[PDB]
């Protein structure tokens, strides 16, 4: 490499290059500034944490017109690659981190072509603020962004613009995130929708602000419901269904009790796992928080139905009257309108005392035969209540949960990246100049 | 050493470590890399990622940095901090939060002849795509792919040292086997860079779980309840301890299935087979559950509620025990006037109370019937569903 | 610009970063410190730490740095990398994690006169002391104190940025707000030296109110209803033999609701947390629902021979207790060994009449305490949830900063 | 006027520490090292880290930086700062946190005749691989490698300091008064070798390096008081289910399940504190998964007991076989209105009987089964206390094995 | 400033941090070491392992950085970079999992005499023996030994600047009180180096920890299942659910046991007190399950299978009681027969339900001196684990 150098010792020692000037001829002008972005790996969304993880590639293009050579001049070498701290530098940094990481991971050697332009492409692990709605989770859409700017230099002294290629001779602007098919790798429970690019210019900041100008990339990302729903969402909504069968069992089981609170149980580990997944925000509560808040309520409602089955079915005329009003309510009207099964002087005085017993023993027998009677019509009103409580509970389940279901089942996102804007920022659409 | 003071003052006077170094700018710099694993530190099904601690052996002539050993008092080999020289800016393309590039700028052993090996250490935090399938019976394929970032195939050249990772002083894992091991070199015409394709070196590591741990930990417990659940159908009725036994067996898997839940990663590429055990299991329990309701609902049917249907009668009481072991049994005082009528009255309510008794009997008869016939059907259902899962993974492995 | 380079060699000769400007001995260079908030990152209560993401901004004057910009081209700024000119040396003296230093030194703008203007990035973590109390219903006063580690207030002095906004500045469009905390009020002041090395301050306030959303739906809500099943306890017969089991699940319950706030709560002993307050009287609750639901089926199983019911007992809880809880209870050897047989059953079935009759007495015995004890936990439970909700709802955020103490 | 500034220009004016310090490229540095143990600061078994903290003292001659005291006011040591003179790069090689060299570079001591020492303080989180088989009554060999990163054997040779009898210390150095005790960690023995290795033609130039070896002895009573006594009882508590009534009220099979359950919580006890390595399974877990099988067992004992001991004329028939086997073998082993009231009253009596008899078939079939329950209870209190009599005997025979080296700690 | 520009160009002209600061190389370096506490971060029981935030005032003269401020413009004090001047090289011995000497190279303070004041910040993370014998209610005595690393005290001598540890800053701390806090200078030989000895100033730091946190969080709950575990013996055996009540109270025991195991450090070196109360609870809870399992086989008690020993009706219905309700034609023919079988059948089941009765009322006899015996046992084993460190704690002032 005599030749490279010869041209790094002319472009550097030889013109006296400095690195903290900007290139450009006057003060009052402004270096412009190309910017890319391409995705190689979107590696996570924490949502408790409210962060996104991304791998990727920053393409940076400008013109320092002071490291030209003629190519015939210097052993036809048409480009180099230098040390990033050689160059001047744009100083672009993304704006929106989260954890103090501004700059790129990894200064790779910049690549300058000998009429003048200046190719820098790093790589970056950025961690970047991304606010999550949790309305619909699981069946939930997000919105993140990765908005790019500089702090050492503002729009009097640098001018962000977006990458332009190149179609049969007619150029556009790259008004999206590039996804190079060589570097992706998809992500298992995120499939990206919408990827945008934009250039926004506040007219209001002024020029000489830091935040007159930015380039913000925006990831519209739909997450892959399958593994919720098997591993939780229907675990949670047959166990929650299960409680419905406390109205099917009898009285005398003496198990409904249990059969219910169990359930009840195994809905606040659900509510206490689903709570740990997301972030604690009072924005709104989540679609699965919702059904599990539902359920709860409900299956509470359930315990203290079955309470009152219970101490219905064990009244006794010792400690209850059963009017005849309840009786024909609960015996013969609701049981038809349920459509319920139904049923269907010496020898005188010698033996007297035998008589006497007799007659004590027929009304004992006779008594018990009454009690225990009033008893079955207790328990049978009992059986009657239990079938209008299933009749009333288990519908009034299904739909709620059907209802908070298919609020998150037909949640999609909007069919363009931009509400109001018509474009939809796909390589398909090229708006050529 | 001053014979080596001597030849380090001379050889960096006048030397550029931004220049690639040879002798003439149209030549291709030849790299020899070779990747060796030390310790395969850990790896992150949830997040997907894969710790390893690796020496990454780099070799290539440097033109310029050369002499002859006569002029040095035999010296015939150098140790120089790499930061002096022009290196190969080797970059992990699937870093996932680790470092892009070599951080551990470890010294250099430069022969007199200009060649250079340069053996910096990493922790390599890279990505791999977790296939869950056949957790805890699994077995993972994860990738480095190292290439030179900004020197395309026409000016730097990258070649393998050998066809496999050097596994010489390998670590022992406990939770990995390394089944296989390969290195790859690519040519890949990237979209930012047309013309000028960029080579890789990818190392891929064919590694097995050792399954005991998540044996012992899980799917043993998971078999024992999965086992108990069956056992409420030979439980009498009138022990009034079904419900409690199915929903402790049912609470327990649901248990046990949200601690594999947070042992996957929340993907959608692919279902385990465990988290299928577990789902169709749980549903086999509910199942059971409802089943078992019905049956203590028809114990206590009395002809006080009910009536026998004729169609349940011939079915469960006439053809289904026959399939049977047949273990089972398929005087004008008004005192004396009121204490005679007395005495009658008795005996037809006892009559009546047997007729009664023996109705309910007879239910009673056939929600033992279906208790049977549903203890046969979970002792082979459980049996064939649990082979069904594993069986297949344990066979494919065997096979191997 | 060659302009601009040799402005720059002019300005940078003869000049050290290393010395504080200063013309004369005694001189002292005065900072105007603001700041922006671009993000409430957390507010961590188990570290007791506030994160944040903000732009300071820091306004001196450096009289070397000073030229004509008639004599250079009419260049009237510059943008010099922060490294190469003095700074003063301010930092966040209450940070948590031992950074004191801003995220990335940037560039400083210097003006023609001499004005340095220096907006330097950080992402501090701030040393917070969390008020438990009203926990999750509570607020927060969460100080950013910022200061010269080096120069005392002879030689640097300070002063609130304002030009008068003595305020965290905010602003509107661009600000990353949090779905947890709304900010109440983000004033500024400067602390002059206690009372040669004293040192003058400046302190942003952030005071934040939480959003309760979360705990009133993942806790609160839960607890209600646990507490509402501890009650129907006390309306399930005795006979079933589903009390206990009822009862003790609710506990268990409430214990799985006390693991979920184990990873929220603050972890100080200064007090106590009105939530952890309330589940506390929870448990208290159901653990006393499950001594009174034992009593109450020592006295239904209680048997007839036995025991002799007090006196006592039976004026009180059958006479006059049911008033008052409205409970009203309802309402020839073959001839001689056939009498003797028939008098014998007779007589055994008296018997057991009597002792049915002292069974269904004790019986009513335990109903009527079970209702009484019905009634008790109802008023217990209504009062107690009241006052601490309403402890919890009426505590507010402060309308003035600095309230008059 | 400093001698020490005088000796420093005259020492550093001309000297180079890039180069080793010999007179010809074929002289080999000899590094006498010494490995002091200040505080073993834990073992994690989830991650395998061994946390030290140690001095690594290293001397050697650099004949460069020789001086006499009588040249220079009687200076016989100069304090320098070591990125000044030539090291040998000692790092440990077997670290999993990538932190290879010294916590703080310390000063350099140089002394008069051309000693130089170094001994800067260091913590290092080392790779150890975790023996689980049978914790906590385990022992573990956690070794310390160290190695010159840079230089091989023929440029950089390790030789052990000696003490002042001029004995080799070829083991970990503990100095009294710089000591920390581990409360969980006895450190038993701790001898270090000096291994050489790929001296062969084709391996090329050899390689050396020193490896120390903890044999450290875990101090069990923690995990005693706190897992294994309670999980102890709580496991023994099923076999109290086989004197608990077969009836509705008995609750036989609520306390076995339950029971189970405790068990499962107990075995999430231990997960949080084993190693997840599956190399071998610990000896609490195989007494865990024991007892866990036992209940399961259990379980369907108390089930089949159940099912026996309700057994009722109506809708079953007296199996005689099981009777005699059960009742019997087993213990030997071990007018009109007149006319019709006499119809009732005969009606009466006859049912009487009837039920006495349905009684006394139910009596026989409780009987059974509390024959059944006796027998099962004895045959699993003799399975409970075999199983888990081996398996802590299992642990009542691990122990350090005598080693012929001196221990690492003086009493 | 230009002033201050020529002093300081002229300082480190010829200036040297290799070497001592003092004009003969036999003086000794006097150093002043004063450590300012500004806050308790942490203290991880655990691990054993305290995280404070101190700043290390360290005073010392160098000889060399002297000045007369006439030649100056009357500049008598400067503030330089500390990493240009030699410094003391104070480490801390007893680092566990931090750094071992500063990091944070702030200016230091020089006056034209040559005196430095250097003032560095420090987040020590320092080992610490956590006795937990009297956890929650434990105090620690934890240390910070710092000392000059390479420099033996015949070259360097440090003094403390106060007996104390300054603690005029620090942040009060929402888990842990100061009690007493002293600062001690030790003169220590090392083997490494048998003839100099080395100088450190150790200050100590004894603690008491607020209990509050931990009483309401793990205390209460195990206070209210261990007193409901005495209360099965005051439930009836016909109520069917004995069982369910102890075993429910055990294995929420259990669950308190992992949070508790989770809560100390695994050393051996003492059983803390909420373990050997936690032990002795479970003990007490399955003895109680032992116990209500022979109650209920003993209330069971088929009166045709089994039969009243004599000592049994000595010991519980005849003494007991008295120490603590009450004590203890072929058809007509063939009708007279059925008439007289249904009179003695009724004396059969009289009988045997008196003799199960009197079974019951043994087994009441055992629940009723069983509930007495286990309320004044939970109460006793409470106060005796407790109350003797409770006493001790109020008795300190």
């Amino acid at each position: 490499l005599n030749e490279e150098e010869r041209l790094i010792r002319h472009l550097f020692q030889e013109k006296g290059y400095n690195k903290e000037l900007r290139p450009v001829a006057h003060k009052e002008e402004s270096v412009d500034v190309a910017l890319a972005l391409t995705l190689s790996n979107l590696i996570s969304l924490k949502e408790v944490e409210e962060t996104l993880t991304t791998n990727v590639w920053i393409e940076h293009g400008w013109t320092d017109n002071r490291l030209k050579w003629n190519a015939e001049e210097f052993g036809n070498i048409s480009v180099l690659r230098l040390p990033p701290d050689m160059v001047w530098l744009p100083e672009i940094v993304l704006e929106n981190n989260n954890d103090g990481s501004f700059q790129i991971s990894y200064s790779c050697n910049v690549l300058v072509y000998h009429y003048g332009f200046v190719y820098w492409l790093p790589p970056a692990i950025f961690r970047s603020s991304c606010p999550i709605s949790v309305t619909y989770f699981p069946f939930d859409w997000q919105n993140c962004s990765l908005k790019f700017s500089s702090l050492k230099y503002t729009a009097k002294e640098i001018t962000l613009s977006l990458k332009q290629d190149a179609k049969e001779n007619r150029t556009y602007p790259v008004e999206w995130i590039i996804i190079d098919p060589e570097g992706f790798t998809e992500n298992g429970e995120w499939e990206i929708v919408h990827r945008p690019a934009r250039v926004n210019v506040d007219p209001r900041a002024p020029l000489d602000s830091p935040s007159r100008q930015d380039i913000t990339f925006y990831l519209i990302i739909r997450r892959k419901p399958l593994f919720y729903i098997i591993n939780i969402l229907v675990p949670c909504v047959l166990i929650s269904f299960m409680v419905n069968l406390v109205f099917y069992l009898p009285a005398d089981s003496g198990e409904k009790t249990s059969v219910a609170i169990s359930v009840l149980l195994a809905q606040s580990v659900f509510l206490l796992l689903i709570s740990k997944r997301l972030p604690a925000t009072s924005m709104a509560i989540p679609l699965i928080g919702k059904f599990l808040l539902f359920g709860m309520v409900l299956v509470t409602m359930v315990v203290v139905i079955c309470v009152i089955v219970l101490n219905i079915h064990f009244r006794t005329p010792s400690t209850h009257v059963l009017s005849e009003g309840v009786k024909k309510l609960f015996l013969e009207t609701l049981p038809e309108l349920l459509h319920m099964s139904r049923p269907a002087q010496e020898l005188f005085n010698e033996l007297k005392p035998a008589v006497d017993g007799a007659n004590f023993i027929v009304n004992h027998m006779r008594d018990q035969n009454n009690y225990n009677e009033e008893k079955d019509s207790w328990n049978r009103v009992a059986r009657t209540v239990d079938r209008l409580c299933l009749f009333v509970v288990t519908p009034v389940m299904v739909v709620g949960t059907a209802w908070i279901f298919l609020q998150g089942v037909y949640n999609q996102p909007p069919p363009q990246p931009f509400p109001g804007d018509p474009y939809s920022y796909n390589v398909q659409d090229k708006r050529f100049i | 050493s001053e014979h080596e003071t001597r030849l380090v003052a001379k050889l960096f006077k006048d030397y550029s470590s931004v220049v690639r170094p040879v002798e003439d700018h149209r030549q291709v710099v030849e790299v020899t890399v070779g990747l060796q694993l030390i310790q395969l530190i850990n790896v992150d099904e949830v997040n997907q990622i894969v710790t390893t601690n690796v020496r990454l052996k780099q070799q290539w002539v440097d033109y310029n940095l050369k002499w002859n050993p006569d002029d040095y008092g035999g010296v015939k080999k150098i140790h120089i901090p790499s930061e002096k020289i022009w290196r190969p800016d080797l970059v992990l393309y699937n870093n996932a939060d680790g470092d892009f590039a070599i951080v551990k700028f470890t010294k250099v052993l430069l022969q007199y002849t200009g060649h250079i090996t340069w053996t910096p250490p990493a922790i390599f935090k890279s990505y791999c795509e977790i296939i869950v399938t056949h957790f805890p019976f699994d077995e993972q394929n994860c990738s480095m792919k190292l290439g030179t970032w900004t020197y395309d195939g026409s000016v730097v050249a990258i070649n393998p040292e050998s066809d496999q990772p050097d596994l010489s002083n390998f670590m022992e894992s406990g939770e990995w086997v390394i089944k296989e091991s390969r290195g790859w070199k690519h040519s890949v015409t990237y979209s930012c860079c047309p013309d000028t394709p960029y080579l890789d070196i990818t190392y891929h590591f064919v590694m097995q779980r050792l399954p005991l741990y998540f044996i012992v930990n899980v799917i043993i417990p998971c078999l024992l309840f999965s086992f108990l659940t069956g056992l409420v159908f030979y439980l009498p009725t009138d022990s009034g301890e079904k419900m409690t036994l199915s929903i402790s067996v049912l609470l327990s898997l649901t248990v046990f299935l949200l601690v594999i839940v947070e042992l996957i990663p929340s993907t959608s590429s692919a279902v385990p087979l465990i988290g299928k055990y577990m789902l169709f299991t749980m549903v086999f329990v509910i199942a059971s559950i409802i089943i078992t309701v019905i049956v203590i609902n028809t114990h206590h049917r009395s002809p006080s509620t009910h009536v026998m249907p004729n169609w349940v009668r011939k079915v469960f009481i006439d053809t289904i025990p026959n399939i049977m072991f047949f273990s089972t049994m398929k005087i004008k005082h008004p005192e004396v006037k009121s204490a005679i009528e007395g005495i009658k009255y008795i005996a037809e309510t006892m009559k009546s109370d047997q007729e009664s008794n023996n109705a309910a009997a007879e239910w009673k008869y056939v929600a033992m019937v279906m208790d049977h016939i549903l203890l046969g059907v979970f002792m082979l259902v459980c049996i064939i569903g649990t082979l069904a899962v594993f069986a297949g993974r344990l066979i494919e492995l065997n096979q191997q | 610009s060659e302009a601009e380079g040799r402005l720059r060699e002019k300005l940078f000769s003869g000049y050290d970063s290393s010395v504080r400007p200063a013309r004369e001995v005694g001189d002292r260079v005065r900072v105007s410190v603001g700041l922006i908030l671009a993000q409430l990152i957390s507010l961590n209560e188990k570290d007791e730490e506030m994160s944040t993401k903000v732009y300071l901004d820091l306004e001196w004057t450096d009289y070397r740095l000073s030229w004509d910009p008639a004599e250079h081209d009419g260049i009237d700024s510059l943008r010099i990398t922060a490294e190469s000119v003095w700074l003063p040396d301010v930092v966040l003296l209450n940070n948590n994690d031992g950074n004191f230093d801003v995220a990335l030194d940037i560039s400083v703008v210097v003006s023609s006169d001499g004005s340095v203007r220096w907006q330097p990035p950080g992402i501090y973590r701030s040393s917070c002391s969390i008020q438990v109390t009203y926990f999750p219903f509570d607020w927060q006063n969460c100080t950013m104190v910022f200061s010269s580690y080096s120069y005392d207030s002879s030689e640097v002095s300070l002063q609130t940025g304002l030009g008068g906004h003595q305020e965290i500045h905010i602003h509107e469009g661009t600000f990353i707000e949090n779905g947890q905390w709304e900010i109440i009020h983000k004033p500024s002041r400067l602390i002059q030296p206690p009372g040669e090395g004293q040192r003058q301050e400046v302190i942003f306030y952030l005071i934040i109110r939480r959003k309760p959303l979360f705990y009133l739906v993942n806790v609160i809500a839960p607890c209600i209803l646990i507490t509402l099943l501890a009650i129907f306890v006390f309306y399930l017969p005795p006979d079933a033999g589903e009390k206990m089991g009822l009862s003790i699940f609710a506990l268990l319950t409430l214990t799985v609701f006390l693991l979920l706030l184990a990873d929220k709560v603050p972890e100080t002993s200064l007090s106590v947390p009105i939530i952890i307050k309330y589940l506390m009287f929870t448990m208290v609750l159901v653990t006393f629902s499950v001594i009174l639901s034992v009593v109450v089926l020592n006295l239904h199983h209680r048997s007839p021979h036995t025991h002799q019911m007090p006196l006592w007992v039976r004026q009180i809880f059958i006479h006059k207790l049911p008033l008052y809880l409205r409970l009203k209870r309802p309402k020839l050897p073959e001839l001689r060994e056939v009498v003797s047989s028939i008098s014998y059953i007779a007589r055994q079935l008296q018997e057991q009449e009597d002792h049915d009759a002292l069974k269904e007495d004790w019986q009513f015995v335990a109903m009527v305490v079970d209702r009484l004890f019905l009634w008790t936990f109802i008023i217990f439970t209504s009062v107690g949830t009241l006052v601490i909700f309403l402890d919890a709802t009426y505590h507010l955020p402060p309308p003035d900063p600095f309230p008059s103490r | 006027k400093n001698e020490e500034l005088r000796l420093y220009h005259h020492l550093f004016n001309n000297y180079d520490p890039g180069s080793r310090p010999v007179r010809e490229p074929e002289d080999t540095v000899t590094i006498s090292l010494k490995v002091t143990l200040t505080n073993l600061i834990s073992l994690n078994e989830k991650e395998e880290t061994l946390t030290t903290s140690v001095w690594i003292g290293i001397d050697w001659q650099d004949y460069r930086l020789n001086y006499s005291k009588d040249d220079f006011g009687g200076i016989e040591t100069l304090r320098v700062p070591s990125e000044l003179v030539w090291l040998p790069e000692i790092v440990l090689e077997n670290n999993i946190d990538g932190q290879f060299g010294v916590a703080y570079d310390a000063n350099v001591l140089v002394y008069e005749g051309g000693s130089v020492t170094w001994l800067p303080p260091a913590i290092y989180r080392s790779v150890c691989a975790v023996e689980v088989t049978y914790f906590p009554f385990d022992w573990q060999n956690c070794s310390l490698i160290f190695r010159s990163q840079t230089y091989n054997a023929e440029e950089v040779e390790f030789t052990f300091a000696v003490d002042n009898d001029g004995k080799t210390i070829n083991k970990i150095d503990i100095d009294t008064e710089a000591y920390t005790e581990n409360g969980e960690w006895a450190i038993d023995f701790c001898p270090g070798v000096i291994r050489r290795h790929h001296g062969g033609a084709t391996d090329g130039p050899g390689e050396t390096d020193v490896i120390y070896s903890l044999i450290i002895r875990r101090k069990p009573l923690f995990y005693v008081i706190n897992i294994i006594v309670p999980c102890v009882l709580i496991s023994g508590l099923v076999l109290l289910a086989y004197f608990l009534p077969a009836q509705a009220g008995g609750q036989k099979c609520t306390v076995s399940i339950n029971v189970l359950l405790a068990q499962t919580v107990f075995l999430f006890l231990i997960a949080q504190k084993i190693p997840e390595t599956s190399l071998s399974v610990p000896l609490l877990g195989r007494f865990l998964i024991f007892v866990m099988v036992v209940a399961t067992l259990i379980v369907m004992n108390c089930v089949i007991v159940l099912n026996v001991s309700q057994r009722t004329p109506t809708t079953h028939a007296m199996s005689p076989r099981l009777r005699h086997v059960l009742l019997e073998l087993l213990p030997r082993l071990l007018a009109p209105e007149v006319r019709c009231c006499v119809d009732a009253v005969n009606f009466v009596a006859e049912s009487t009987r009837d039920q006495e008899a349905t009684g006394e078939e139910v009596s026989d079939w409780v009987r059974m089964g509390n024959a059944l329950d006796n027998i099962c209870f004895w045959a699993a209190l003799v399975l409970f206390s075999v199983g888990s009599s081996l398996i802590f005997l299992g642990a009542y025979f691990n122990r350090v094995p005598d080693l012929p080296y001196a221990p690492c700690i003086q009493p």
